[PDB]
């Protein structure tokens, strides 16, 4: 459904993965930052488009960007 | 005593067993209604439903329509009812096409194309005929006086 | 209505209506093939602007015509 | 005193006082020189 | 007579035509080619 | 192993029976009252507990509440109409907020957000700048 | 367990503007567009639940559930690869008197259950398997 | 020891001006300092939210008690000013002598900039603004007579204001009560229901029986105000009272004995309205308060305190449970004794509801001398109290929601009434939605149907008293019941409680005070519209309370708070999903509801009640009875009401009513101004600000407190505020200007 992309400016603060309401983001090993960790979006099929993740990023400009797109039952948050 | 319990003993389903939802009265009435009754063929189900709805529809038009005070008011009311029945029948036809498709197999399941078509046909006949019956009845009203 | 009221409120209300239709006997027989949902953010803006615009033009159109014709014609 | 003066130095308070003064002087000018649409 | 045309066409244009058109659109948007 | 609840009109609907359904499980050391996302209050059982919901978010919301009770053994599954089940969370056994060796990066662009291509350049291509 | 059951759906990702099937598929294999209620003694949604004497509330009769025993299997299957990576690393770090990966797994999971096994660092594992 | 005791902490907070110089001290976040303009706005928006400023109920409670003293002080100063202005800037004396001709005025404008035009020739060799609050009538009923007395009550008011302010300081800085003291509901109710209300009524009855009644009788008879004996004289010389009421001769002997009948001279159940003044008989009012006093005092002895006898509210609440309601009312006591928001909800709703009742009962049964004939005052009071009520009711709902989000605890509420309500919320909201649609389609449809029919030249097909008719049969029936009550179901009464139900036309000064108000098809149509408006308001507000903590869309709304902008652009859009936003939308509907009600009052009265009657029986209503056949269509309201009754404001220039014209225009402007906040978004504004800041920077200067755009929530608030001010303001001027003329 929606598209979430992570950029090299990430600092591995883990704040984004701790804010997702649907477990779409994970922290994976990396060497480009001091923390030695980067964020990934393995399960974008469950993204609802809340953008809470973006609100949590501390980088000058979001290192995590959510681009809204095709809509499915899951993305539209339909319990019915 | 608790008169409200989880439906079907499932504490997580979105429904509750209230006196209104599950009382002998409600169960009995719904079981014997033409729509859910057992044994009725698709055509007969439609017929009963149509007979019921056509009889009460002639009233509103006949007593409150544009030509209510005219001598031909009842006739006009009948025509108006027939028009409404046609509109509703179009809806039924269209619904069936979209919901069921083009070729069916199960058969005798109100929820199939063939069965739905039969159901629709019954409704039309029953409704129009019922409206006609009301016309005959409303032509001369009994005072039931001895 | 479309301009001041936004989606959240309406979406929640529509959800309740869905529950009702699915739980009301007789009507349960008929069901939708396109899930009922609230209008989108941009859609509401467009719908509202159109309603505002159409009303704006129509009301003045009547005034400019009836006032002029009613007095000088 | 020092603290109270600081409160009196807050933005809202100072604005009100200044505007009251400005309004007053304008009103007073019109009281003594009234009805002017030009410098005579 | 042409004078009768207003009373024969208006009923069709404002009632029959719109209905069939709407029905067709519904059938078109509810179909899965 | 269902927790003690008296029922609500905010439970699951047909989609749960014809499209897809979810389920969360956890273990408790005491019987305590929690608030369910559907609406209302329920009492968990002293031991295993299972509850069904219609959305993953509803399940994960409850997990947050569970963490307050110091319960961190929750598991979430998706049950399809045919009976197939998918284990969803914690997927690898380790919560996502904790780096676990063995997880690969996905959807990562190796440049600042400002280095994406210009829209005009990719015209009549079908791709987007952020996917280019 | 068909780990691809969800992925095997009718959804077809579009060119641009779609994340894709993701990790567990984007949509249910089954179509939600089923029919409505049916008369007593009839069924509508294919493998639907008979409403008995209350066909009007048939949709409220659950037929989809999770077997606790089956639940264990799905947990193991979907986390098989992770377990493999974990044990592999443990093996690489010169295990004391090592035997076979599988054997080690059984021994290491006999203790520390399975969930605990998945959440333990190779170092902790080696300490645990010192014996 | 004793269950009910007084616990107070001495010297709790030091009095100093240090915190005054540290704006934002109350908040941890704001205290750090200003970095953007948002800090300024937040300072003012979080000033009185004590729950967020402290985590101890005792502290929050202490602040509330003291803050209340502050409001009381302000109220006292307000009343004091009014009496003073009525002593030094009014024509009360002249009006007192000739109430029918002289017009009430208590405000005078300085002769600056032609504003003097606003000083009208009210009468009595006096020029000022015609006030419409009804002070003169009240003072006459009390028996003021002089302006010296008004001065003294003003001084008393100032003194009282000071005492209250001291009390606030004292009970917060020097003697602050502890939480245990506050949590004594039974005692509080006993004291407030027997002391505040019971003793209050009894005391008032004393004034009315010994001072007001006698003086007013003399005034009505014709005695010149100067010739009426001073109040103290009546209190001392029993003989004087005996002359007026021939029972004081017997003294209090009849009272101690059981012969209360002898006091029938001043305690009566006459009913109806005094023919001379057009107001309720004071004798009846005196008996009213006396009777109420006894009732309240008795009621104040129902709850247990420190002597065993009495009721414990907890026990009463818990016992009331049934087969369909689980644990029943268990848990409510704790909620109402541990949550200020919950208490405010109930109290605020009831207070607002009372105001609406006051509005209805105070016009049908005019309570003051020479009030009914003053159409301006009557209209002003009805509308004023109708509004105050609407706001308060919506406020109750708001605080109810704040409770659910901040104080509700699942543990303390298991299978109680509250829990069960939140467990079938979908059903409640779904049904109410339908009810609203049903009512709205049918009620408003009637009007649209009629408009179409009249325009198509088919008047015989309209829903009118001359065609298809929809008569209010039930209401017509109740009216008859009330009309025939005197002498039957109410044997000892002498007349109808109100002439509205039926009776004769009471006229004072050639003007109609009250007349039977009849109900027909038009009334049916409007009443049902009122139902629709109120029902929709409840839907929005109730939905907010029930879905405050969670929803299918946002399962964790509680954590987000009571006032969050949204959850995001996802889920199709989650804008305005907070409970605060529901209150925001509810206020708009409350505005609509009240507006229609006040308009109904204005047109109905000016058409079927108010007017003049000749010496013989010829009644000429102000508008001429147009309500019956014109209020059945929307065009009628636009033409026969708004367009026609607005001729006064639009033509007020050059007169003492010019102010209303200017305000009418100003209000329209503010209403429109608000629409820019209600339709736009923060994004556009923030970007515009960026460009503007560029200019300032280009000239080497820019504020350190970086300029930022108003928050999403504040934008909505600013819009609603201006919208309400503008709309209400417009009607305010419209009504007042029209009323001045009709009077
Ligand atoms: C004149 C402007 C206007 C109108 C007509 C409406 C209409 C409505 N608002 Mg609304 N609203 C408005 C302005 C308006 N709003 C504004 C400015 C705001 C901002 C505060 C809101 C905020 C708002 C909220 C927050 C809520 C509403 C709700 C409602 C609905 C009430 C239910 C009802 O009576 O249905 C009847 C609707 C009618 C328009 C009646 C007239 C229609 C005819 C006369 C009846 C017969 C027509 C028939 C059905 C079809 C004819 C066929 C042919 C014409 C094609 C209704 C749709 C409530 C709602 O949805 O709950 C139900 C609700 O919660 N409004
Ligand atoms: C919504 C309010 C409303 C109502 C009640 C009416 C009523 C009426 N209109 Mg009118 N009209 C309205 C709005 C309304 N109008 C609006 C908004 C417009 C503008 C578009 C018009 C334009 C209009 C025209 C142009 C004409 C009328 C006409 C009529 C009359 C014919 C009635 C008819 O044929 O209905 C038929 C009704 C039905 C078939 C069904 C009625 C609904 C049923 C009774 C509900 C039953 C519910 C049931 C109790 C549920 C429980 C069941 C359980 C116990 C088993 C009637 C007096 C005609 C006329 O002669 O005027 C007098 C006419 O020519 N109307
Ligand atoms: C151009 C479009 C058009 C036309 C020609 C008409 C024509 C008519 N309308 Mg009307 N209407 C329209 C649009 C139109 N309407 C719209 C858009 C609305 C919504 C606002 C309404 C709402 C409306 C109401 C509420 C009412 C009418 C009524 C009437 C009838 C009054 C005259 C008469 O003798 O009644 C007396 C009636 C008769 C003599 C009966 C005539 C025979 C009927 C019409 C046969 C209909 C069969 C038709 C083929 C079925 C359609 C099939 C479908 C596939 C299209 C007349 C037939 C009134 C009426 O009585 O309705 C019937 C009435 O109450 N109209
Ligand atoms: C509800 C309270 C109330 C209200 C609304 C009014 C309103 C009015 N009174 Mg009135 N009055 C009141 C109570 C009230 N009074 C009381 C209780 C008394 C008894 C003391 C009086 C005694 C009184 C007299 C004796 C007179 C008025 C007059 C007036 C009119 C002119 C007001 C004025 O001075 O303008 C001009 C305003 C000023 C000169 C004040 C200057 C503005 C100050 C400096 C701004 C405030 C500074 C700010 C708070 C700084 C903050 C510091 C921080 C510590 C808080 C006006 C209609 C006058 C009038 O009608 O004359 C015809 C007049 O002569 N009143
Ligand atoms: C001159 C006497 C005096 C002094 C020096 C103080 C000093 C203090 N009080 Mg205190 N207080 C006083 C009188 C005084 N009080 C009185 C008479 C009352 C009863 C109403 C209170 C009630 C009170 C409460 C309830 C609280 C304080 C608090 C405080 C402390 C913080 C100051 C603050 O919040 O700034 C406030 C500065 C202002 C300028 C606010 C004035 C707002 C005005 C009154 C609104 C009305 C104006 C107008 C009429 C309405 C609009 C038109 C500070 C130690 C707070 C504290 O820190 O507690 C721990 C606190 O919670 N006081
Ligand atoms: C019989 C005793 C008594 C009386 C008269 C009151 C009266 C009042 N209480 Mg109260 N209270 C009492 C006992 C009493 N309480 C007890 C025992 C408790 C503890 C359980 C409380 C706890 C309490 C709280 C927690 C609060 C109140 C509040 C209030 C006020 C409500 C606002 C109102 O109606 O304004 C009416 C206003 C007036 C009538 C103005 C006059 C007020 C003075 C104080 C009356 C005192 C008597 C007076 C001097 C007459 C003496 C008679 C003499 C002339 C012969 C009101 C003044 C609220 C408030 O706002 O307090 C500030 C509030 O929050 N009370
Ligand atoms: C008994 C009355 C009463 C009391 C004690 C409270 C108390 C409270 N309310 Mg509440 N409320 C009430 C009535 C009341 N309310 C009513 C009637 C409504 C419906 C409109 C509301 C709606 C409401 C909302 C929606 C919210 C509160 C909140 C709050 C809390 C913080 C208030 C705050 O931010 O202070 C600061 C106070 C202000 C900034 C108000 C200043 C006045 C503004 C600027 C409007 C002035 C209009 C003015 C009269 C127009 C003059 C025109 C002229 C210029 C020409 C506090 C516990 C807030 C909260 O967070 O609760 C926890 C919150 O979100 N209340
Ligand atoms: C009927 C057979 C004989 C009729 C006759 O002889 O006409 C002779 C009569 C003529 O009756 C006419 O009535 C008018 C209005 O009052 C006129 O005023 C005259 O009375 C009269 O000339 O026809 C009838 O009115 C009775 C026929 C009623 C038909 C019953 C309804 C049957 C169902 C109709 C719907 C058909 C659509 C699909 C059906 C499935
Ligand atoms: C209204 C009739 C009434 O008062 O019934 C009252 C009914 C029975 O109440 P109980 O006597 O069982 O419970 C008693 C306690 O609530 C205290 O009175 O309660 C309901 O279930 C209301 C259902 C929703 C209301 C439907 C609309
Ligand atoms: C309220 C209520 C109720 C209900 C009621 C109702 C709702 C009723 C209805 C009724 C109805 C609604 C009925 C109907 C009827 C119908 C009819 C009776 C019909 C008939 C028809 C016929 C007989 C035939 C026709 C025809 C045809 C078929 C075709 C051909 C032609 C002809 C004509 C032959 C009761 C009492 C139960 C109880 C209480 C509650
Ligand atoms: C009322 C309202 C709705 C609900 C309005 C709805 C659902 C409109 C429904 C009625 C319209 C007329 C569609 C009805 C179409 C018919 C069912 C026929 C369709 C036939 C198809 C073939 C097209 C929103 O979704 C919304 C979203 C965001 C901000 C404000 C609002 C808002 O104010
Ligand atoms: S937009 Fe929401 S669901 Fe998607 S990754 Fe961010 S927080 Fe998770």
């Amino acid at each position: 459904s929606h598209t979430v992309k992570i950029y090299d400016t990430c600092i591995g603060c883990t704040q984004c993965v701790r804010a997702c309401p649907t477990d779409v983001l994970e922290m994976v090993p990396w060497d480009g930052c001091k923390s030695g960790q980067i964020a990934s979006s393995p399960r974008v099929e469950d993204c609802v488009g809340c953008k809470r993740c973006e609100t949590a990023c501390p980088t000058d400009f979001l290192s995590v960007r959510v681009y809204l797109g095709a809509e499915t039952t899951r993305s539209l948050g339909l319990a019915y | 005593a608790n008169f409200i319990k989880p439906y079907n003993d499932d504490p997580f389903v979105g429904h509750l067993a209230t006196p209104i939802t599950s009382s002998s009265l409600t169960r009995a009435l719904l079981k014997n209604l033409p729509a859910y009754r057992f044994g009725l063929t698709p055509l007969l189900r439609g017929l009963e439903i149509g007979l019921a709805h056509g009889y009460f529809l002639i009233g509103p038009f006949a007593q409150l329509g544009p030509l209510r005070n005219s001598d031909i008011g009842l006739l006009a009311g009948f025509l108006s009812t027939i028009g409404l029945i046609l509109i509703l029948t179009l809806g039924l036809t269209i619904y069936g096409a979209a919901a069921f498709g083009q070729e069916k197999s199960n058969g005798s399941e109100l929820q199939t194309k063939k069965s739905w078509d039969q159901f629709k046909g019954g409704f039309f006949v029953g409704a129009c005929g019922s409206a006609g019956f009301a016309f005959i009845c409303l032509s001369s009203i009994p005072t039931f006086a001895l | 209505m479309f301009l001041i009221s936004w989606r959240g409120y309406w979406q929640e209300l529509i959800e309740t209506l869905v529950w009702a239709h699915e739980r009301t006997p007789l009507a349960n027989l008929i069901r939708w093939r396109d899930k009922p949902v609230a209008l989108s953010i941009v859609q509401a803006r467009l719908v509202g602007l159109v309603h505002f615009s159409v009303g704006y033009i129509l009301t003045y159109a009547a005034f400019v015509i009836a006032s002029t014709s009613g007095k000088f014609a | 005193m020092n603290d109270f003066q600081k409160y009196l130095s807050t933005a809202p308070v100072l604005l009100t006082l200044w505007m009251t003064f400005t309004a007053g002087f304008i009103i007073e000018v019109n009281r003594f020189f009234p009805d002017m649409l030009g410098l005579y | 007579a042409a004078s009768f045309l207003p009373s024969i066409l208006v009923p069709l244009v404002g009632l029959i035509f719109p209905a069939f058109s709407m029905a067709l659109f519904f059938l078109y948007v509810q179909t899965d080619d | 192993p269902f927790p003690t609840f008296g029922g609500s009109t905010g439970g699951w609907l047909r989609a749960a029976e014809v499209e897809e359904k979810y389920a969360i499980t956890w273990t408790s050391t005491k019987e305590q009252i929690f608030e369910m996302p559907t609406g209302g209050a329920a009492i968990m059982r002293n031991g295993e507990n299972l509850l069904y919901l219609a959305r993953k978010e509803q399940c994960l919301a409850l997990s947050t509440q569970l963490r307050t009770f110091k319960i961190n053994d929750y598991k979430i599954y998706r049950i399809f109409p045919s009976g197939e089940v998918q284990y969803l969370h914690p997927k690898d056994g380790v919560f996502p907020e904790k780096v676990n060796p063995g997880r690969t990066s996905v959807n990562s662009r190796g440049f600042s957000i400002g280095k994406n291509p210009n829209p005009a350049s990719i015209k009549f291509s079908g791709i987007t700048t952020y996917e280019s | 367990v068909d780990l691809d059951y969800g992925m095997k759906n009718s959804y077809v990702p579009a060119t641009g503007g779609d994340g894709g099937q993701g990790q567990f598929g984007a949509q249910s294999p089954n179509d939600w567009r089923v029919a409505g209620t049916s008369p007593v003694g009839e069924t509508s949604y294919a493998g639907a639940a008979d409403g008995g004497e209350e066909p009007w509330f048939a949709e409220a009769i659950s037929t989809v559930s999770l077997d606790l025993q089956k639940a264990d299997e799905t947990l193991k299957a979907f986390t098989k690869d992770a377990a493999a990576f974990k044990i592999e690393e443990f093996a690489a770090e010169k295990p004391y008197g090592f035997t076979s990966s599988d054997a080690a797994m059984e021994e290491l999971v006999g203790k520390l259950g399975y969930s605990k096994f998945l959440e333990m660092s190779t170092k902790q594992l080696m300490k645990t398997w010192g014996t | 020891s004793k269950n009910v005791q007084v616990f107070v902490e001495k010297d709790a907070v030091e009095t100093s001006f240090a915190k005054w110089a540290q704006p934002g001290h109350f908040s941890r976040t704001l205290a750090k300092g200003p970095k953007t303009t948002t800090w300024i706005w937040n300072l003012h928006a979080d000033a009185h939210d004590f729950d967020s400023q402290t985590s101890s109920l005792e502290e929050v409670s202490r602040k509330i008690f003291s803050a209340h003293f502050g409001q009381l002080a302000i109220i006292f100063l307000w009343i004091s000013g009014m009496h003073f202005h009525g002593a030094y800037f009014s024509n009360y004396s002249a009006w007192l002598t000739d109430p029918i001709s002289i017009k009430q005025s208590s405000q005078v404008v300085w002769p600056i900039v032609g504003q003097e035009i606003l000083n009208a020739d009210v009468g009595g060799n006096f020029q000022g603004i015609q006030t419409t609050s009804g002070w003169f009538q009240m003072w006459r009923a009390e028996g003021i007579t002089s302006e010296v007395e008004l001065y003294w009550t003003a001084i008393g008011g100032l003194a009282m204001s000071a005492i209250m302010l001291f009390a606030g300081w004292f009970h917060y800085h020097k003697a602050a009560p502890k939480l245990e003291w506050f949590q004594n509901a039974e005692s509080m109710m006993n004291h407030h229901l027997a002391g505040l209300l019971g003793l209050g009524c009894l005391s008032w009855s004393g004034h009315q029986i010994h001072i007001a009644l006698p003086i007013n009788k003399l005034l009505d008879a014709g005695v010149s105000p100067q010739e009426i004996p001073l109040p103290h004289e009546f209190l001392i010389n029993r003989d004087l009272m005996a002359q007026l009421y021939p029972s004081f001769s017997k003294g209090l002997a009849p009272f101690f004995g059981g012969n209360w009948g002898e006091y029938s001279d001043f305690l009566t159940f006459k009913g109806g309205l005094n023919p001379v003044t057009g107001g309720l008989w004071l004798s009846d009012i005196a008996h009213h308060h006396l009777a109420l006093s006894v009732l309240f005092i008795i009621a104040g002895h129902m709850y247990r305190t420190n002597w065993g006898i009495g009721h414990n509210m907890k026990e009463i609440l818990e016992a009331h449970k049934g087969p369909f309601t689980g644990e029943g009312h268990k848990g409510l006591y704790e909620i109402l004794t541990t949550s200020w928001h919950a208490q405010l909800a109930i109290n605020l709703a009831m207070m607002g509801s009372l105001s609406i009742i006051v509005a209805h009962h105070m016009y049908a049964m005019p309570p003051y001398p020479y009030l009914a004939t003053d159409y301006a005052t009557q209209l002003s009071l009805f509308t004023h109290h109708m509004w105050i009520g609407g706001f308060c009711v919506v406020g109750g709902a708001a605080h109810g929601a704040i409770f659910m989000v901040r104080d509700y605890t699942p543990a303390n509420n298991y299978n109680n009434l509250l829990d069960r309500v939140l467990r079938h919320r979908d059903a409640i909201i779904s049904h109410l939605n339908w009810v609203c649609i049903f009512l709205g389609c049918h009620a408003f449809g009637f009007y649209i149907h009629n408009d179409t029919m009249r325009a198509l030249g088919r008047p015989q097909d309209m829903f009118s008293d001359k065609a298809i008719q929809l008569q209010p049969i039930f209401a017509q029936w109740i009216q008859n019941i009330h009309l025939l009550a005197p002498g039957t179901t109410a044997p000892n009464a002498l007349a109808t409680t109100s002439y509205a139900f039926g009776g004769d036309v009471i006229e004072v000064g050639g003007k109609i005070a009250m007349m039977p108000i009849k109900l027909g098809t038009a009334d049916f149509m409007v009443h049902h519209i009122h139902a629709f408006t109120i029902h929709v308001t409840v839907l929005i507000l109730l939905k907010g309370v029930l879905y405050a903590r969670s929803s299918k869309l946002i399962p964790d709304k509680a954590n987000l708070g009571f006032r969050f902008p949204c959850d995001g652009p996802g889920r199709g859009g989650t804008c305005q999903s907070s409970s605060w936003d529901h209150v925001f939308l509810g206020l708009f509907w409350m505005y609509n509801s009240i507006s229609v009600v006040i308009f109904h009052f204005s047109w109905k009265m000016q058409s079927d009640v108010w007017g003049t009657i000749t010496p013989d029986g010829a009644i000429s209503h102000i508008t001429g009875g147009n309500f019956a056949q014109s209020s059945i269509t929307i065009n009628g309201w636009l033409r026969d009401f708004l367009w026609s009754q607005a001729s006064q404001v639009i033509q007020s220039y050059g007169s003492a009513s010019s102010a209303y014209g200017l305000i009418f225009l100003g209000a329209h402007f503010i209403w429109a101004f608000s629409l820019m906040f209600l339709f736009s978004g923060r994004g556009y504004w923030q970007e515009l600000i960026e460009s503007i800041v560029w200019a300032h920077n280009k000239l080497n200067f820019a504020p350190t407190i970086q300029p930022r755009a108003l928050s999403i929530t504040q934008g909505r608030a600013v819009g609603l505020a201006h919208y309400l001010l503008g709309g209400i303001g417009t009607t305010w001027a419209f009504f007042l200007a029209r009323a001045i003329s009709i009077t």
